[PDB]
RNA sequence: CGAUGUCGGCUCGUCGCAUCCUGGGGCUGAAGAAGGUCCCAAGGGUUGGGCUGUUCGCCCAUUAAAGCGGCACGCGAGCUG
RNA sequence: GAAUGCCGGCAUGAGUAACGAUAAAGAGGGUGAGAAUCCCUCUCGCCGUAAGCCCAAGGGUUCCUACGCAAUGGUCGUCAGCGUAGGGUUAGGCGGGACCUAAGGUGAAGCCGAAAGGCGUAGCCGAAGGGCAGCCGGUUAAUAUUCCGGCCCUUCCCGCAGGUGCGAUGGGGGGACGCUCUAGGCUAGGGGGACCGGAGCCAUGGACGAGCCCGGCCAGAAGCGCAGGGUGGGAGGUAGGCAAAUCCGCCUCCCAACAAGCUCUGCGUGGUGGGGAAGCCCGUACGGGUGACAACCCCCCGAAGCCAGGGAGCCAAGAAAAGCCUCUAAGCACAACCUGCGGGAACCCGUACCGCAAACCGACACAGGUGGGCGGGUGCAAGAGCACUCAGGCGCGCGGGAGAACCCUCGCCAAGGAACUCUGCAAGUUGGCCCCGUAACUUCGGGAGAAGGGGUGCUCCCUGGGGUGAUGAGCCCCGGGGAGCCGCAGUGAACAGGCUCUGGCGACUGUUUACCAAAAACACAGCUCUCUGCGAACUCGUAAGAGGAGGUAUAGGGAGCGACGCUUGCCCGGUGCCGGAAGGUCAAGGGGAGGGGUGCAAGCCCCGAACCGAAGCCCCGGUGAACGGCGGCCGUAACUAUAACGGUCCUAAGGUAGCGAAAUUCCUUGUCGGGUAAGUUCCGACCUGCACGAAAAGCGUAACGACCGGAGCGCUGUCUCGGCGAGGGACCCGGUGAAAUUGAACUGGCCGUGAAGAUGCGGCCUACCCGUGGCAGGACGAAAAGACCCCGUGGAGCUUUACUGCAGCC
RNA sequence: GAGCUAGCCCUGGCCAGGGUGAAGCUGGGGUGAGACCCAGUGGAGGCCCGAACCGGUGGGGGAUGCAAACCCCUCGGAUGA
RNA sequence: UGGUUCGUGGAGCCAUGGGGGAAUCUGGGCGGACCACCGCCUAAGGCUAAGUACUCCGGGUGACCGAUAGCGCACCAGUAC
RNA sequence: CCGAGGGUAGGGCCCGUGACUGGGGCGAAGUCGUAACAAGGUAGCUGUACCGGAAGGUGCGGCUGGA
RNA sequence: UGGGAGAGGGUGGUGGAAUUCCCGGAGUAGCGGUGAAAUGCGCAGAUACCGGGAGGAACGCCGAUGGCGAAGGCAGCCACCUGGUCCACCCGUGACGCUGAGGCGCGAAAGCGUGGGGAGCAAACCGGAUUAGAUACCCGGGUAGUCCACGCCCUAAACG
């Protein structure tokens, strides 16, 4: 059947991206929590160009 | 006069359409006045507040003359009647000596080649438009304002008018569509005649899709959902309700009056 | 109750006898034929349909007879549902 | 030592199930330490509206090559999408960006919110939509509309030369648009050819023939030709297009009304450029050479694609902005722009490979899912159907035997045909096209493919229409008539309704519980009630704001009913709603008669009765397509029987019409009638309606249904009642090799007993040790800390005249 | 978190081939003028048959599966809600 | 209404959203309703070290652990997945 | 070829019959009420509509076969 | 040819009286109603009176025992559009006539469909009296209908 996952380049980056992390305070937190953490990847690496 | 079908199919035997001989050879618009992009959505800045609204034709809106009061004693030739499919009514597309194109809502016995204008000059004639002081009392009138300068507001729905009853200092009565009986002020702008295409109430929709194609999209009874979704919601094989009849919000739906008891409007009103 | 799947049908049986038929027998209000009733006897047999989920029952057409009951109201790691 | 404990290790099931579509394999030769599995050749099979090509998304080195086989590959592996290394992706014209705008996003002005923040016309962002200039070939092991060859374009910048008042983010034009049906002419694509070009080939009885086989094209500036799209030309007047216009708009006269003329495309032709089979020969993992000075011509079919902004009809009435044209404003007119010609300038990112799949989404080389375009030929009425088959790509990464039970899928069957069973479930019968022929009923359309029939191949003879060609040959489409031939059978294979009669329910097409319910449930047109006069009602939001709606009573919200026909009775006492400037009750507040506390006192501080105080409730009315309700008991007619009639109690009033053993009837298989040999079902009646009834509508209704029920015809392996056969498994051999489960086990029957259902206890009976294929009675077998039941002062969802609050409204 | 699913919004695309034959046109008939009736033309429809496509009716299979929804046969819609 | 031990309590004091609304030393607040007396303070402007909290970081110590322990990580771990 | 007739399939007309049901006719002396004929005690009749155990009542227009 | 009477028909428009409801004034203790009553309305201000407003339907006097039309039927007034008909003159045609199966049109009231309207009246229906009982007569309410447009329906003591 049709699964959940539907890879779309434009949509990861739109959704989990740095610039709409960045964007809301929700989202600041998540980058600061990824950072204190030590996470090596603050968002989703996106790919293409 | 409404166009009938024969049943060669069911929903054909009922469906029913507008007679379309008033619109005039001029079936699409006008650009320069009109049309603008008219934006489709059936709810605000997010979530769904009128329900049971989407899809249906595509639409470019007209945007027609409400205040005609600009043109005071400008005359106009009636050039074409068409149709506009954001309002019940036919519209006038009228030419106007100064070059200027506006559309007028189209009134019961307009003709193409007519002339009409504006102002207090104006003979009273179907099409003219004239503060409703200088209107004769006991004429029948269209598109209306309700303040002054504030433009058209009553009775621009296909087939209906107003009747100036009598005067009262600044304010002459109104009998509206709705049968009110409204103080409105003298200063307000009124078209002679009335709406016209009055055989718009005499058309059957015929079918589901008729009904989509306008946009309207499927209404469900309290009764057919869960006590979660309405008041009407379960409980078993059918119910009769229980509970005075309801909105999904709670209110009481027969009877319970609505309008704002101390609105300042109350005092220019005298009817149902 | 940290699970013993619950009616009926189907398949497969097998056991009890307080025997439906078939074998033996006494009494009969047993002339004969045919019954009645009781004793002995389970070796084998105990049909096909209509209606109903039915078990059961009521009917149709037959039969030597169209027996009753137990086996977790036998049988769902055999089927049906 | 236990916690269905936690982590790790290793066993049991077990050499067991399985090895992922039943499209299929065989042999010869290489290579190699080692081949069913790698390379080659031959034969065989499968796909071919794909299982073949081309894009897009996603993926991200998987591409190509060399050397490798530990692991990955469900076996093997010398192979590989795997390991190591090296190479490979070339653009002014293709796609995206130094262009445009859509929803939406963002957002200076501004508005709002305890903070975070939420809105927000301008602008900006935002695209498979608008705009915009490259076609055909050739080369690489791997890239090419990118490189190279030919042919052809696009902007910029500087020059000259010639023109013109040039000139904006401002004005106007245009861009610019639906759905269905379509005409004319073309192209793509395809068929045929006695014609042109070709290596060859006469096999096995015949054929040296207008024989077989293969191929007879592509791109192409200017100019022409042929289609077709766009477009009127003047001159006045002018007050509108938010400054200004000569433009546009609106008047008014002239000449056009034609596509005549201007342009603009498409398609042919075109200087020139390029491609060019079979077969034969070669060494490939593949391409190379020859065929070749290849030929490159004529007919026919022909688009859904082009001309394109074509035409016609219809109602539901069908984006925006820029490029582009035009008009003028500031300014500037030694500027600038326009045309022609020269020279120069032309960046950033993507380009490999997979791409219906072993490279994407599904933990897997997964029988699933994945948007767009090309998708050949023949035949069957047509077609993207179906059978076979080009180009092309495959035989699905375990095989070899055997020929048991049993299972899967499939074929056939004497006689009987539903006796099967909850049910004709399943399976069969029927089946395409042409021609006759069709009932009740009906909303006059239908019901209709009703039902039921006949025809269907091939040969020869005659003959009627078109289409393309000229008014003809041919080539291609449709027809008619007459003789005749063959078989069991002519839509000879493949694809293709069984039919009727009668009920229930729902009018109908639709919708639905993704993953057990597709329905009589929802929806639906239509009916009615009610609210709402517009800053509307209502909805979301603390607000701002927004929807409603750029709508205005023929409109919008809420409710119920649910096409249509005929209709929808009585009760307003209670609840709701609606209407009542009287009255009772009623809070803060006003009011202070009167009383209290302290002070030597002026004073300060308390309570505090009249009386004035809203909404609400009380009270008075109204209102049922508002919540709802719509009786009991006695007696009476000249056979009995029954009760039109009467008496009486109670109610707010005492179910009308219509229907009724029902989707409703307990007693019930009610009782009659009908269908049957037999009928708890079905149909028709009766009415004693446990417990119908009129918009949670009542009673009907043609048509419609994968809805539910009853009946009959047809046909059958459903059955009596089985039998045979086929293939895929099962079985045996070689290779790889799981699982839940598991206190340990040396794990027999009977009758007892025991926590009441014993392999394990008693007594007796029986029984050498160990396997393999089978069957499922038991191990209260496995599986899920029962989902029923109850318990816990456990939890949630739901309701209301339970309590108490809150939003909201007054 | 709406890359699954539900709804709506913007912008595109897709639906082989066949049937049936509404209005309206045109001719004739009819009348005082009509209605209306015959053809012929026309090509309408939540119309019909049927692929793609979208479904998921009944049965079988599958049940440590190819698959945590699958396969085979059958069937519904297929110019529209 | 909040704060304080203070839950309306005899409820002051300290803050405050609403309404009314003064005075400048013989002015004003407080000492738990209120009043008298005796007292204590001087609101409606602001700044002010130290003593106190913590441990990302450096060092010292341990009747702290010793690779199933000790931080999740002694090991290229917030990694693989 | 045609063809008596047989068979299959579907219709048209007519007759008989059917649980139950509709009114009708007739049957010397049953029940209920009093509609009509006198001005019938509401003048009567009427087409139609609704309602009522029943005659009948009432709405609407009409008639003299009444005043 | 020339005249004349008429509610003959259709459309558009308009006038006053009266009834009802609303508003304002004034005004009180009862009004309505019948054979008599009661229901009902009214100190929440009825009835009666004055003023203003709204709306619908029917046209007083003229009016007749009258006119007109084929019948059904037609009545305030005005204008348009239009049918029939009688008189005079004897001017034209020249037998063109009468009747009429079918057909076709018209056709009171009630009724029906769609939409509008709704003052008064009023089937059904609710009450109050009467009665042995009243589903009637009489009284108080009252919905369809009565009105209009379009479409049906085709009945009558459609009667002289
Ligand atoms: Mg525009
Ligand atoms: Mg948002
Ligand atoms: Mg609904
Ligand atoms: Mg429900
Ligand atoms: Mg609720
Ligand atoms: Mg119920
Ligand atoms: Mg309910
Ligand atoms: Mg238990
Ligand atoms: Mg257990
Ligand atoms: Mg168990
Ligand atoms: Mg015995
Ligand atoms: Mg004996
Ligand atoms: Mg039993
Ligand atoms: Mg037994
Ligand atoms: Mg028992
Ligand atoms: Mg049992
Ligand atoms: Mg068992
Ligand atoms: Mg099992
Ligand atoms: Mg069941
Ligand atoms: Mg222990
Ligand atoms: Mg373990
Ligand atoms: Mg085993
Ligand atoms: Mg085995
Ligand atoms: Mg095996
Ligand atoms: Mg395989
Ligand atoms: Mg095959
Ligand atoms: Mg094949
Ligand atoms: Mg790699
Ligand atoms: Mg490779
Ligand atoms: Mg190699
Ligand atoms: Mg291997
Ligand atoms: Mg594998
Ligand atoms: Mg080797
Ligand atoms: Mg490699
Ligand atoms: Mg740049
Ligand atoms: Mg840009
Ligand atoms: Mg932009
Ligand atoms: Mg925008
Ligand atoms: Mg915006
Ligand atoms: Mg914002
Ligand atoms: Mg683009
Ligand atoms: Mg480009
Ligand atoms: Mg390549
Ligand atoms: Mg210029
Ligand atoms: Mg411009
Ligand atoms: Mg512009
Ligand atoms: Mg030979
Ligand atoms: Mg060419
Ligand atoms: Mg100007
Ligand atoms: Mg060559
Ligand atoms: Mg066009
Ligand atoms: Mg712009
Ligand atoms: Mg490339
Ligand atoms: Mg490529
Ligand atoms: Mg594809
Ligand atoms: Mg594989
Ligand atoms: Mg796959
Ligand atoms: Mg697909
Ligand atoms: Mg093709
Ligand atoms: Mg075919
Ligand atoms: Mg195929
Ligand atoms: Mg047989
Ligand atoms: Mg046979
Ligand atoms: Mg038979
Ligand atoms: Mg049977
Ligand atoms: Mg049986
Ligand atoms: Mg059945
Ligand atoms: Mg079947
Ligand atoms: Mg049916
Ligand atoms: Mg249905
Ligand atoms: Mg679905
Ligand atoms: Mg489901
Ligand atoms: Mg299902
Ligand atoms: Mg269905
Ligand atoms: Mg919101
Ligand atoms: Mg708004
Ligand atoms: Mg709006
Ligand atoms: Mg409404
Ligand atoms: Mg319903
Ligand atoms: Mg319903
Ligand atoms: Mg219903
Ligand atoms: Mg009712
Ligand atoms: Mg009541
Ligand atoms: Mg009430
Ligand atoms: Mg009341
Ligand atoms: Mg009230
Ligand atoms: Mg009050
Ligand atoms: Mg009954
Ligand atoms: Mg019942
Ligand atoms: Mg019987
Ligand atoms: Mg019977
Ligand atoms: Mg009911
Ligand atoms: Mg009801
Ligand atoms: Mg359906
Ligand atoms: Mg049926
Ligand atoms: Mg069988
Ligand atoms: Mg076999
Ligand atoms: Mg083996
Ligand atoms: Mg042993
Ligand atoms: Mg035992
Ligand atoms: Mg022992
Ligand atoms: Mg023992
Ligand atoms: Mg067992
Ligand atoms: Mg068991
Ligand atoms: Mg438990
Ligand atoms: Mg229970
Ligand atoms: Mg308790
Ligand atoms: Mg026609
Ligand atoms: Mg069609
Ligand atoms: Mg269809
Ligand atoms: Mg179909
Ligand atoms: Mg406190
Ligand atoms: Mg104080
Ligand atoms: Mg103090
Ligand atoms: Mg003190
Ligand atoms: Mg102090
Ligand atoms: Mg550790
Ligand atoms: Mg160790
Ligand atoms: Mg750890
Ligand atoms: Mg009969
Ligand atoms: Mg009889
Ligand atoms: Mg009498
Ligand atoms: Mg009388
Ligand atoms: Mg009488
Ligand atoms: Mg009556
Ligand atoms: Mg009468
Ligand atoms: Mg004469
Ligand atoms: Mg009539
Ligand atoms: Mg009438
Ligand atoms: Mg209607
Ligand atoms: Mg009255
Ligand atoms: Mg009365
Ligand atoms: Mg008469």
């Amino acid at each position: 059947m049709k699964r959940t996952w539907q890879p779309n380049r434009r949509k990861r980056a739109k959704t989990h991206g740095f610039r709409a992390r960045m964007r809301t305070p929700g989202g600041r937190k998540v980058l600061k929590r990824r950072r204190q953490k030590g996470r090596w990847r603050l968002t989703p690496a996106v790919r293409k160009r | 006069a409404v166009k009938k079908f024969k049943p060669y199919t069911p929903s054909r035997r009922f469906m029913t359409v507008a007679d379309f001989s008033e619109i005039t050879k001029t079936e699409p618009e006008k650009s320069l006045v009109k049309p603008l992009k008219k934006t489709g959505g059936r709810n605000n800045q997010g979530r769904i507040t009128v329900r049971f609204r989407g899809g249906g034709h595509k639409r470019l809106y007209r945007i027609i003359d409400f205040k005609r009061w600009d043109k005071v004693g400008i005359p106009a030739k009636v050039a074409a009647i068409e149709y506009d499919p954001n309002r019940s009514a036919r519209i006038a597309l009228l030419h106007y000596v100064d070059g200027e194109k506006r559309y007028i809502i189209a009134p019961d016995g307009l003709q193409v080649g007519q002339q009409v204008v504006a102002g207090p000059d104006a003979p009273i004639q179907v099409g003219n438009a004239l503060p409703l002081r200088f209107i004769p009392v006991g004429t029948v009138v269209h598109a209306v304002e309700l303040e002054p300068k504030k433009g058209a507001k009553l009775a621009r729905a296909a087939g209906t008018s107003a009747q100036i009853q009598g005067r009262e200092g600044d304010y002459v009565i109104l009998r509206l569509p709705s049968g009110e009986l409204r103080k409105v002020h003298g200063e307000c702008y009124a078209t002679v005649g009335a709406v016209g295409n009055a055989d718009h109430k005499n058309i059957v929709l015929g079918k589901a899709g008729r009904s989509r194609w306008l946009g309207r999209r499927p209404h469900v009874r309290g009764a057919a959902m869960n006590p979660v979704d309405h008041p009407h919601g379960g409980g078993e094989g059918r119910a009769p309700r229980g509970r005075p009849p309801a909105s999904p919000w709670g209110w009481q739906t027969k009877g319970l009056k609505t309008r704002k008891r101390r609105k300042p409007s109350s005092r220019f009103i005298i009817a149902r």
